[PDB]
RNA sequence: GAGUGGUGGAGAGGUA
């Protein structure tokens, strides 16, 4: 199949992308004042995941919008896996409840197929971009 | 959460008035409790009442 | 389970 360093590269990139698109919904955990100051004084297991500067996120959202218009179910499972944090066991049970092992099999192979379609267009979309240079002074 | 406690920008905590009022009545209720189980003189316990 | 604080309250001045 795909080599594993490309696999962890897409894992980190779509993890960062799902963490970016998860910070935009309205029905979300709003904290009080006291929990906010307890978190700023001594945190526990409340840590977050990195996001983008939203232009890289814009271009990768544009490429997944262009190629993933023909498949609704793969888009839905990559959203519910990358934004919420549900496991493939969990989304397999969630899709079987409304067998289950073949359901887990079909969701992982449609994830593999969607990743195989999104990878090389993502490499071309990465390499054909001009990096904006730092600020200079003319005398 | 209807007599809330958000601090100021420099870490100093600025409350509502109700927390102060409840602090006063709770502290004097504790002192009246101490004087009733201490069995204080009647002038002292009626002054705290 | 994935960023964040003024409203609170006072005083002073201003607009329609």
């Amino acid at each position: 199949n795909l080599t594993k360093e490309q696999h962890e590269w897409l894992n980190g990139w779509l993890e960062l992308w799902g963490a970016w698109v998860y910070s935009g919904r309205l029905e979300k955990r709003m904290s009080s004042v006291i929990a906010k100051f307890m978190e700023s004084v001594e945190p526990g297991r409340v840590m977050t995941r990195p996001m983008c500067n939203d232009d890289d996120g814009m271009l990768i959202s544009q490429v997944v919008d262009s190629v993933m218009y023909i498949d609704k179910k793969a888009f839905g499972i990559l959203l519910s896996y990358y934004a919420h944090g549900s496991s493939k066991h969990a989304i397999a049970s969630y899709y079987h409840r409304v067998s289950l092992a073949t359901c887990r099999r079909e969701v992982d192979e449609i994830l593999n197929a969607s990743l195989f379609m999104i990878y090389p267009v993502l490499d071309s979309a990465f390499k054909n971009r001009k990096r904006v240079e730092k600020i200079k002074h003319v005398a | 959460d209807l007599r809330p406690l958000v601090p100021l920008d420099g870490g100093r905590f600025a409350t509502s008035d109700l927390n102060d009022l409840y602090r006063r009545v709770i502290n004097r209720n504790n002192r009246l409790k101490r004087l009733l189980d201490l069995a204080a003189p009647d002038i002292i316990v009626r002054n705290e009442k």
